[PDB]
């Protein structure tokens, strides 16, 4: 998922940059937010986490 | 950071074919990020991600 | 978890203060670790997190 | 970073006895605390404490 989430947000940066400068602008912002997110120094950590951490969610 | 986490992540997951639309990204890669986004335990890293980047 | 983890390191921090000075300085060093990992910025992390994410460890 | 966490934890911890010898705390206050260290999910807390905090 780690090489799926770089690859992921990777292909999203490179979307938001040929996405916008038409007529989504507002839709390259939220492209954004899944890069930052995404590469984020706490995000990528939490990516690790997985590897043997099953975060079982209640509240979700 | 706790609202993109998803809510960011939803706003791309259903423009993502939009963007294929307006810039031929093609929905092959679309497909393939729409699983990275599909996924439930992301959601985990996500909500989590905020959680502790917001709990100072 | 929250309140009894403050109430233990704040209770470690007073006994270290009345611990060393005699014959347990070493012991004085460990207590510390306990407070500040205790009160890290990064503990009250996870703490707050198991509210609702069971972290299922199986191989950590 | 990642040692004292069970190793602080579980040294502090045989000690917490021998401080109520050495300082009269309280020994219903020692009990206490070594449930506060006993938690098995608590041991999870510090692992994961410096498993984030080492890779950031």
């Amino acid at each position: 998922r780690k090489q799926d989430t770089q690859r992921a947000l990777h292909l999203l940066e490179e979307y938001r940059s040929k996405l916008s400068q038409t007529e989504d602008r507002q839709l390259r912002s939220s492209i954004e937010r899944v890069i930052s997110i995404f590469q984020s120094n706490l995000f990528q950590a939490l990516i690790d986490i997985q590897e043997f951490y099953e975060v079982t969610l209640l509240d979700n | 950071g706790l609202l993109a986490a998803e809510r960011a992540v939803s706003q791309v997951l259903d423009s993502l074919e939009e963007i294929h639309a307006l810039t031929d990204s093609s929905e092959k890669d679309l497909d393939f990020l729409h699983s990275v986004f599909q996924d439930q335990h992301l959601h985990t890293l996500l909500d989590l991600y905020d959680k502790i980047n917001t709990k100072s």
